[PDB]
């Protein structure tokens, strides 16, 4: 089987992408956040405190395949602060028309403050490895691991718009959605993330730095986080650009024409067009705009975010030996 | 902007 699902961004800046996920039966369908960060599907739901609801929510009680998983609950938090908890039910869940049977959908009783201020977001399914799962006493697996009898392929990509719509797809490799060949390189699973060691980088028409960069691929996060130096030589070349301690990163004037940025995929180079690092502007109207690369130093990992993964076609590789393919778009 | 597990 395949799945194919179109992902949208949430706003104009594409501060997340959000995917339609049909839950129980008859179908619920909720638009979820697709996290290759973080491996709990959970959603909003009648189970919700009613003052923390503003979204659509998963009632079980309407749902005749719903089963409560005796015992199990869960509790989880996020890089940004977010949180939330709740019990388990298994149920049938289908994404573009590849359905899983006995998915583990995490009930929320409780959400943390964004989630319940983003009207866009009904909730996440998470895509790294199961070994992250957060119910207790058993971890449960995510949506790709269930899939993975059934699929063509123990594969997914994900093919995300620059302000525009774009794919997930699950089980093939659509080689009409890229350009020149795929490299793959090798996945560390010892942190439970889609991890991978970058062979270097170059700014604008620049020369390419042999400088091994170890970080996770994450469709969950916005922004391209890489280690302080490279993040510096970026920015040199951009003549209004300056860290802002109260803003929180690199800030630089909007009508600024930025230098493209390129990452080495073993001898294989992705590059990322300058308009995709300008993040946009930091208010309606302002002259300044936010910048799409910073500095992971706060994070302590680097997150090869939205900003980066856009510019490229991704294959997340599940095979047993799991690796990470990139190609140009 | 949105950073998804600790």
């Amino acid at each position: 089987s395949t799945g194919s699902a179109t992902t949208t961004p949430i706003d104009s800046l594409d501060d997340a992408y959000i995917t339609p996920v049909q839950i129980g039966t008859p179908a619920q369908t909720l638009n979820l956040d697709f996290d290759t960060g973080s491996s709990d599907l959970w959603v909003f739901s009648s189970e919700t405190t009613a003052s923390e609801v503003x979204q659509t929510i998963y009632t079980p009680s309407k749902s005749t395949t719903a089963k409560l998983l005796s015992g199990a609950t869960w509790s989880i938090s996020y890089g940004d602060g977010s949180s939330s908890s709740g019990d388990v039910y298994t149920d049938t869940v289908s994404v573009g028309g590849l359905t899983v049977t006995g998915q583990a959908v995490e009930s929320a009783k409780k959400v943390s403050s964004s989630f319940t201020e983003d009207s866009t977001i009904d909730g996440l399914l998470g895509l790294a490895f199961s070994t992250l799962n957060t119910v207790s006493p058993t971890q449960q697996k995510t949506f790709f691991d269930n899939a993975k009898a059934s699929l063509d392929s123990p594969v997914f990509t994900a093919d995300l718009g620059y302000h525009a719509p774009g794919t997930y797809n699950f089980g093939f490799i659509d080689t009409t959605a890229y350009t020149g060949s795929i490299t793959y390189t090798a996945v560390s699973t010892k942190q439970g993330f889609w991890e991978w060691t970058s062979t270097g980088y170059a700014v604008g028409s620049g020369t390419f730095k042999s400088t091994s960069i170890d970080g996770i691929a994450d469709t969950g996060t916005t922004l391209l986080y890489l280690p302080a130096t490279v993040v510096s030589a970026y920015w040199a070349q951009v003549s209004g650009a300056k860290s802002s301690s109260s803003v929180g990163g690199y800030v630089f004037p909007c009508s600024a024409t930025l230098p493209s940025f390129t990452f080495g995929v073993g001898s294989a180079r992705i590059v990322i067009p300058g308009d995709y690092i300008d993040f946009g502007p930091i208010s309606t109207g302002s002259s300044s705009c936010f910048g799409g690369i910073q500095s992971s130093a706060g994070i302590g990992i680097n997150i090869f975010g939205d900003v980066a993964l856009k510019a490229a076609f991704v294959v997340f590789n599940g095979a047993t030996t799991p690796t990470l393919g990139f190609a140009s778009k | 902007p949105f950073h998804x597990v600790i």
